RNA sequence: GAACUGAAGAGUUUGAUCAUGGCUCAGAUUGAACGCUGGCGGCAGGCCUAACACAUGCAAGUCGAGCGGAUGAAGGGAGCUUGCUCCUGGAUUCAGCGGCGGACGGGUGAGUAAUGCCUAGGAAUCUGCCUGGUAGUGGGGGAUAACGUCCGGAAACGGGCGCUAAUACCGCAUACGUCCUGAGGGAGAAAGUGGGGGAUCUUCGGACCUCACGCUAUCAGAUGAGCCUAGGUCGGAUUAGCUAGUUGGUGGGGUAAAGGCCUACCAAGGCGACGAUCCGUAACUGGUCUGAGAGGAUGAUCAGUCACACUGGAACUGAGACACGGUCCAGACUCCUACGGGAGGCAGCAGUGGGGAAUAUUGGACAAUGGGCGAAAGCCUGAUCCAGCCAUGCCGCGUGUGUGAAGAAGGUCUUCGGAUUGUAAAGCACUUUAAGUUGGGAGGAAGGGCAGUAAGUUAAUACCUUGCUGUUUUGACGUUACCAACAGAAUAAGCACCGGCUAACUUCGUGCCAGCAGCCGCGGUAAUACGAAGGGUGCAAGCGUUAAUCGGAAUUACUGGGCGUAAAGCGCGCGUAGGUGGUUCAGCAAGUUGGAUGUGAAAUCCCCGGGCUCAACCUGGGAACUGCAUCCAAAACUACUGAGCUA
C-alpha cells in the first residue's frame, strides 16, 4: 500500500521541515507549523523515551514514505551486514530507486518521483524498471524514456533541484536527462540531525 | 435469526397471557425435503389449550449422533420417517434411554 | 461450563447453538469462556459503531 | 483378483506349486533313505544309496528347487557320516 | 541397475537439473549415491548451461552405469565443447 | 589391526565362558562430572583357565551363542 | 578476504520504606480457527479430529522378432457377365500357452520403549536386470492350454469326453570354471529366434557363413538386502525382584549365512538400585521454533530409515514378498439373488456421509523428467508436469501527481473573540502502473520417420551399428512470459486503540444501572476507563480476538539461586553402597592435551556470488556439522602399580 492524504499534517506532527511538498513558495505559510495537529494543537505535552524512539523512527519512515513491514525488512538487512548497522539503514534507504530519481531531480517531490518510476518512464541500465524499490548499484545510468522526456513535470522540476543544495554524488546531463550515480552517500553528506540511535535502540526491544 | 427472535417474542406474550403449558418436545428426520414441511404442518394443530407439540430440531437424511444426543439434551422423542439410524447413533441411543420409532406413513406419526 | 454473554442485549434461549472461546471474567467466580458474538445463534449486539468486530455488528454502510 | 494378469499369475504359481511338491519329496525321500540306512549300520546298502542319491540331490539344485549351498551341506554332512561308520 | 538420470528442482515454469547416479527403482527425487554434474535449461547471462565432472562420469560408465537418453546426448555435448 | 578391550572377571561359573567387567569414566552431559559406568560382556574361554578377580583382556568375534560374541586373547594378572 | 557481532524492563502486598515472593504485561512464532473488511500478481501450503464407513470413474501392463490358432485386407487375376463366385497369396487385430513386470513408484502413523532409530565398527551371507572376463549353447523323449463333443445352471460359468506347438517340461552326452570328497575318484547345464549372403549339399522347406537379440556354468565389480557388537534414545519406586529353552556345554537337525533358531542329554546358571520386571505414553532422525549463549519445546510440508494395508493366522510363486489394487483359512460388517447360489475391502487420485472450531476439483496431458515392457516403432503411468478452489503464509505493486486561502459549506468545540477538521475539499494542469480492449510474440525440444553419404563387420561395397548431410514431423500448460497501441482519475481502504503500564483527548447521554476489564481497577450527577460524536495514534489488503511454544523468569539457578527470623538443616549418633584424599620418589598412559586419517547423506541455517525488471524464490562454490572411531606424541594434574615419610 501507500500513504495518501494530507501531508502537511505529517511535517506538523514531527516538528520538522520533512519535505513534502514542492518547495516552490515556503513551508510555513501554508500550515502554521507550530501546533501539532487536531483539536488540540496549542498543548506541549512532553513525551517519554518510548515516545521519542516512535517518534524518530516514524520521522524517517514518512520521509521515504516506506510502510512498517517493508523497514523491517532493511532494518534486518542492515544488521546482518558489517558496518554500523546505524548508518547502514540510511546507507540503504538512499539507494531506492524513487529516492535515487528524487536526488537527479526529475522529481518534485518524493511521490512525483514514485509515480515517474512505477509508471514505466524510468529506465535504470538502458531496460524499464517499475519497482520504487529497485537498489541502484554504483555506477548505474538511470535516464529517461525518449517518449516521456518532454513531460512538463520533469522540466519543471529541473530548476527545482538546481536551487536545493547539491548532493555532489551524482551527475546529470540535462540535454538528455541522463544521469550517473557515482555511490551511496556517506553518512556526513545526510542531514546530520536524523538520530538513527534511537530506532536501533527502538527495534532492539 | 430475525424469526426466531420475532416467534420468541410472540410465544412469551402468549404464555404471559394465558399460563403454562406442557411441551412434548420432537426431533424429526425425514428423506425427502417435501414430506418434512407435510409433517411439521400436520404436527401444529395437534396441541390442546394446556399440552403443546414443539419440533426441537428437523433435517434432511438419516438420523446422526448430533440429533441423537440433540434429543437426549432436550428430552425430546426421535422420529424417523423413511430413515435409518447409523452405528454412532445406535450406539447412542442404546446406551441411554432414549426411544426412536420407524414410520413410512404419516398418519401412524400423527396416532402416536 | 458457564459463558459470559457481552453486549448490552441477546437473543440466547434454551436449546440455542452457541460457540465459545476462552477469556476469564473476574468479577464471576467460576466463569472461564466467553460466547461468541455473531457467529451460530448469537446475532451480535445492534446499534454499536465503534469496535463493532469483537461483537459481530455489520459495517452500517 | 480383479486385472487378468493376476489371475494368469495365480493360475501360473498353483501349477508351479504342484510341480515343484513332487521334486521336493523326491529329493527328500533320497537323502531319507541314506540316512535310515546310516541309522541301520548297512554300511554296503549305505554306499549304495549314497551314490544313488547325489546325482539326484545335485541335479535338483541345479534346477533351482533347492539352493547349492544346501547340496554341498547334505552331501558334506552324509559323506562325513559314512566315513566315520566304515572305520 | 545402476542408471545416471536427471533430478528436478527449479521451480514452477523454471526446471533445474542435476546428474544423479542412482538405482533404478529409486523416487526421481528420492535417494542417490552420486551427483556429478547439473544441467540449466534457461541458463542466460553468467550462469552455465550444464557442467560434468569428467572422471567421475568416466568412473560410474567403467561400473556398468547406464545413462538415460537425455543424459547420453547431454554427455557427449558437454564432451564436444 | 584388530581392537580390543581389558577387564576383570566377576563370574566363572558357567561352562567354557566368563563374565568381564568393564569400566569407563563418562562426563556428564549437562552437570560436566566424570562418573563412572560398567559394561558386563560374556567372553569364551575354551580351556577354563580364568578365576574370580584376574585381569584378562578380550577381543570381539562372530557370535558363539547368544548373548556371547567376545573371546579372550590373554591374562595379564592372575587373581591372588 | 567472509562464513557473526551478542544479553533493556514495567505494574501489583504498605500510611510510607527496603526485601522476599507469586501473578500479569511489552517480543518472536503457527498446517490455525473465529469476527469485521477485502484490488492484483509471484512462490509455497491446505482432514492436526474417526487406522470411522464408503456409491461411481480411473491408479499395472507389455511382448506376434517365443508358440499354435482364427480374422484374414491391397492384389495376380480367372470364370460367368459389369453384379457375383472362386484359386492364389496375404497387410492388420488378439481370446489362449509362454517371458518379464506386478516386492517399484504412491498412502498412512495404528502398533512399537526396542528384532525400531542414530553414531561407530565386523563376518559367517545372498543379490534378477547392468559392466568386464573365461568355457560353452550337442543330441532326444513324454505331455498340455487354446480348439471340437455331451451334461448342468436365473446366470456366472462349471464339469466329462479327443486332438495339437514352443525360448513350457523331463531324460542322455559333454565341463575353462564350479560341488563334495583326502590325496583316489565321483557329481552337476543350455533354447532358440530375427536380417542378409559368396561357396558347398538339398524338398535355395533348409543345411552352411556372418550380424544382432537371447540361453547355460563360473570369477570379479557395482547396486540392493540379511546378520552381529559397543554407546545413546520419555514419565513413574504410592512399580523390587524377574527368568526353566531360561543361562552355558556336547552330539545332531535346520538356514543363503553365525546363533537355543530347533531337538536329546549335562550343569544351575543369566538379568537387577549404573533401575531389571511392571504400568502409562510415543514411529525415529536430518531438522523446526524460541533463546546472547547454555538450554527449553517439538518431529506439518521436504529427505533417510521403520511399521502397517477391514480384523486374526498361514504359506505358495518368485532373484527378491509373508505380498497396498495376489492365494488359502477363520471372524465382524454390508450387498446381490430367479432362493438353489456368490461378491466386497479408497491409510492410491478425485469424491460422499459422518465427527469436528477447522483443511480444496468426480479437471488436462503423457509435450518434459522418470518407471514397466519391447528390438524398434510404440503402449501403459492419478508418479510427474500443469491447471481449479481458499488473504492460509511470505514477498512485491496499486487504490493517483503538482498547484491551490474567501483558510468555502457542513460537522465539532468555545472564554462566543475564535479554533479544528484543512491544501484537506472545490477549481486549475498533468500521468496511465495494475485491471479493460486489440495486435505482435520467445523458452521449456532432447528426439522420431525417410534418402544419400563415411567409417567397422565379416568373407563378403549385402543386412546391421555409429558420423554427417537434405526433407518432414512434436507443447497439456496456452488467449504462456513478454512487447506495443487505445480511452479515461475513471475500477480499487479497512481494522484496533486513545486512565497507567503504552503512542494517542475533549464534549454529549447514563447514574453501583446499562456496561467494561490482560493486571491495577472504572460506573452511586460535570466519567479523558461504559455507549455515541468530533479529533488523534498505530498498522494496512489486512486488522483484531481465541488457542499453543519459548523469552522476559537468575521463577529448578551447569553457565546462574538459596536454607538464624521471609519456603527451606533430619531430634541425635553409628555405619553399608557411593563421593572425595596429607607428603616424597619411580613407573604406566585410562582421564587430559596436541597432531594425522576415515566418517559426520542431500536439503536447511551462515558467507561470497549468479539468474527471474526487484523481492520472495531458484541456484554455484565455500564454511559449518561443536560428534564418533583408529593410529602417533607429551607427562604437570587425576586415576592405576611399587617403594617410602610423619604434619
Ligand atoms: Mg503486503
Ligand atoms: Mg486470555
Ligand atoms: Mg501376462
Ligand atoms: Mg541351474
Ligand atoms: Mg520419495
Ligand atoms: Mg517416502
Ligand atoms: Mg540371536
Ligand atoms: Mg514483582
Ligand atoms: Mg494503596
Ligand atoms: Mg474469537
Ligand atoms: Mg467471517
Ligand atoms: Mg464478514
Ligand atoms: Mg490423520
Ligand atoms: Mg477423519
Ligand atoms: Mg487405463
Ligand atoms: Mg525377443
Ligand atoms: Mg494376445
Ligand atoms: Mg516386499
Ligand atoms: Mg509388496
Ligand atoms: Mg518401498
Ligand atoms: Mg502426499
Ligand atoms: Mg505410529
Ligand atoms: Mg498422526
Ligand atoms: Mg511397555
Ligand atoms: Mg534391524
Ligand atoms: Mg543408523
Ligand atoms: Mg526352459
Ligand atoms: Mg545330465
Ligand atoms: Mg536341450
Ligand atoms: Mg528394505
Ligand atoms: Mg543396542
Ligand atoms: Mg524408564
Ligand atoms: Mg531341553
Ligand atoms: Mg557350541
Ligand atoms: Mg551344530
Ligand atoms: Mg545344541
Ligand atoms: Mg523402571
Ligand atoms: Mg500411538
Ligand atoms: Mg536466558
Ligand atoms: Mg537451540
Ligand atoms: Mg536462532
Ligand atoms: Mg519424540
Ligand atoms: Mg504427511
Ligand atoms: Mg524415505
Ligand atoms: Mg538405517
Ligand atoms: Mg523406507
Ligand atoms: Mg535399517
Ligand atoms: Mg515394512
Ligand atoms: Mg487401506
Ligand atoms: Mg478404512
Ligand atoms: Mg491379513
Ligand atoms: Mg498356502
Ligand atoms: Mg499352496
Ligand atoms: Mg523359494
Ligand atoms: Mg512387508
Ligand atoms: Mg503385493
Ligand atoms: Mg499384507
Ligand atoms: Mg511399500
Ligand atoms: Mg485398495
Ligand atoms: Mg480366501
Ligand atoms: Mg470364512
Ligand atoms: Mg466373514
Ligand atoms: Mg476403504
Ligand atoms: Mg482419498
Ligand atoms: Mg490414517
Ligand atoms: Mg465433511
Ligand atoms: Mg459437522
Ligand atoms: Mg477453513
Ligand atoms: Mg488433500
Ligand atoms: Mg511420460
Ligand atoms: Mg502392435
Ligand atoms: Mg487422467
Ligand atoms: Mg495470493
Ligand atoms: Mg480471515
Ligand atoms: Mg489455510
Ligand atoms: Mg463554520
Ligand atoms: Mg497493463
Ligand atoms: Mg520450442
Ligand atoms: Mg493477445
Ligand atoms: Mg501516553
Ligand atoms: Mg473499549
Ligand atoms: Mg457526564
Ligand atoms: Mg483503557
Ligand atoms: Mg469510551
Ligand atoms: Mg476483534
Ligand atoms: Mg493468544
Ligand atoms: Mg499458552
Ligand atoms: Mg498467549
Ligand atoms: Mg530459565
Ligand atoms: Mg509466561
Ligand atoms: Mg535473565
Ligand atoms: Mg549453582
Ligand atoms: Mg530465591
Ligand atoms: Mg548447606
Ligand atoms: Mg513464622
Ligand atoms: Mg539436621
Ligand atoms: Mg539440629
Ligand atoms: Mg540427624
Ligand atoms: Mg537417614
Ligand atoms: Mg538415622
Ligand atoms: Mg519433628
Ligand atoms: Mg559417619
Ligand atoms: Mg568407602
Ligand atoms: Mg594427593
Ligand atoms: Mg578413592
Ligand atoms: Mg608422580
Ligand atoms: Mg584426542
Ligand atoms: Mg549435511
Ligand atoms: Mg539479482
Ligand atoms: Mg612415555
Amino acid at each position: 500500500a501507500r500513504y495518501i492524504g494530507p501531508k502537511c499534517k505529517l511535517s506538523r506532527r514531527e516538528g520538522t521541515d520533512l519535505f513534502l511538498k514542492s518547495g516552490a513558495r515556503a513551508l510555513d505559510s501554508k500550515c502554521k507549523a507550530e501546533n501539532v495537529p487536531g483539536q488540540h494543537g496549542q498543548r506541549r505535552g512532553r513525551l517519554s523515551d518510548y515516545g521519542l524512539q516512535l517518534r524518530e523512527k516514524q520521522k524517517v519512515r514518512r520521509i521515504y514514505g516506506v510502510l512498517e513491514r517493508q523497514f523491517r525488512g532493511y532494518y534486518q538487512e542492515a544488521s546482518r551486514r558489517k558496518g554500523s548497522t546505524g548508518e547502514n539503514l540510511l546507507q540503504l534507504l538512499e539507494c531506492r530507486l524513487d529516492n535515487v530519481v528524487y536526488r537527479m531531480g526529475f522529481g518534485s517531490t518524493r511521490s512525483e518521483s514514485r509515480q515517474l518510476v512505477s509508471h514505466k518512464a524510468i529506465t535504470v541500465n538502458g531496460q524499464t524498471v517499475n519497482i520504487p524499490s529497485y537498489q541502484v548499484k554504483a555506477g548505474d545510468v538511470v535516464a529517461v524514456r525518449e517518449k516521456s522526456k518532454n513531460q512538463l513535470r520533469i522540466a519543471q522540476a529541473l530548476e527545482l533541484c538546481g536551487q536545493r543544495g547539491r548532493v555532489e554524488w551524482v551527475e546529470v546531463d540535462l540535454d538528455k536527462k541522463a544521469g550517473t550515480f557515482k555511490s551511496a552517500p556517506a553518512r556526513s553528506d545526510l542531514s546530520a540531525d536524523i538520530n538513527e540511535n534511537l530506532i536501533v535502540e527502538l527495534y532492539s526491544k | 435469526l430475525a424469526r426466531a427472535h420475532a416467534g420468541k417474542l410472540e410465544n412469551i406474550f402468549e404464555n404471559m397471557g394465558q399460563e403454562e403449558k406442557k411441551t412434548l418436545n420432537i426431533v424429526l428426520k425425514a428423506d425427502v425435503r417435501g414430506s418434512l414441511e407435510a409433517l411439521q404442518g400436520s404436527l401444529s394443530g395437534l396441541g390442546n389449550d394446556e399440552v403443546q407439540v414443539r419440533v426441537v430440531g428437523g433435517g434432511v437424511g438419516g438420523i446422526t449422533e448430533s440429533d441423537a444426543n440433540l434429543a437426549l439434551a432436550s428430552n425430546a422423542v426421535l422420529f424417523g420417517f423413511n430413515v435409518r439410524a447409523d452405528a454412532g447413533a445406535r450406539k447412542i441411543v442404546e446406551a441411554e434411554g432414549l426411544d426412536m420409532r420407524y414410520y413410512n406413513v404419516i398418519y401412524d406419526i400423527i396416532e402416536d | 461450563v458457564s459463558s459470559y454473554i457481552g453486549g448490552e442485549g441477546h437473543n440466547l434461549q434454551e436449546h440455542s447453538v452457541v460457540l465459545i472461546r476462552g477469556g476469564r471474567v473476574k468479577d464471576l467466580p467460576g466463569v472461564r469462556y466467553h460466547t461468541v458474538r455473531g457467529s451460530l445463534d448469537t446475532s451480535g449486539v445492534k446499534d454499536r459503531k465503534q469496535g463493532r468486530s469483537k461483537y459481530g455488528a455489520k459495517r452500517p454502510k | 483378483a480383479n486385472t487378468p494378469s493376476a489371475k494368469k499369475r495365480a493360475k501360473q504359481a498353483e501349477k508351479r506349486r504342484s510341480h515343484n511338491a513332487s521334486l521336493r519329496s523326491m529329493v527328500r525321500t533320497y537323502i531319507k533313505n541314506v540316512v535310515k540306512a546310516i541309522d541301520a549300520k548297512d554300511l554296503e546298502k549305505a554306499q549304495a544309496a549314497f551314490t544313488a542319491a547325489v546325482p539326484v540331490i545335485d541335479r535338483m539344485a541345479d534346477k533351482g528347487i533347492i539352493h547349492k549351498n544346501k547340496a554341498a551341506r547334505h552331501k558334506s554332512r552324509l559323506s562325513g557320516h559314512i566315513k566315520a561308520l566304515s572305520t | 541397475m545402476v542408471t545416471i538420470r536427471l533430478a528436478r528442482g527449479g521451480s514452477k515454469k523454471r526446471p533445474f537439473y542435476h546428474l544423479t547416479v542412482t538405482n533404478s527403482r529409486n523416487a526421481r527425487d528420492g535417494r542417490f549415491v552420486e551427483r556429478i554434474g547439473f544441467f540449466n535449461p534457461v541458463a542466460t547471462g553468467g550462469e552455465v548451461r550444464l557442467s560434468v565432472d569428467q572422471e567421475r562420469a568416466t568412473y560410474w560408465l567403467g561400473q556398468g552405469a547406464q545413462p538415460s537418453e537425455r543424459v547420453a546426448q547431454l554427455l557427449k555435448d558437454a564432451a564436444k565443447a | 589391526t584388530v581392537r580390543t578391550l581389558t577387564g576383570r572377571v566377576v563370574s566363572d561359573k558357567m561352562d567354557k565362558t566368563v563374565t568381564v567387567l568393564i569400566e569407563r569414566r563418562v562426563k556428564h552431559p549437562i552437570y560436566g562430572k566424570y562418573v563412572k559406568r560398567s559394561t558386563k560382556l560374556h567372553a569364551h574361554d575354551e580351556s577354563n583357565q580364568c578365576r574370580i578377580g584376574d585381569l584378562v583382556t578380550i577381543r570381539e568375534t562372530r557370535p558363539l551363542a547368544k548373548t556371547k560374541a567376545w573371546t579372550l586373547v590373554d591374562i595379564v594378572e592372575r587373581a591372588v
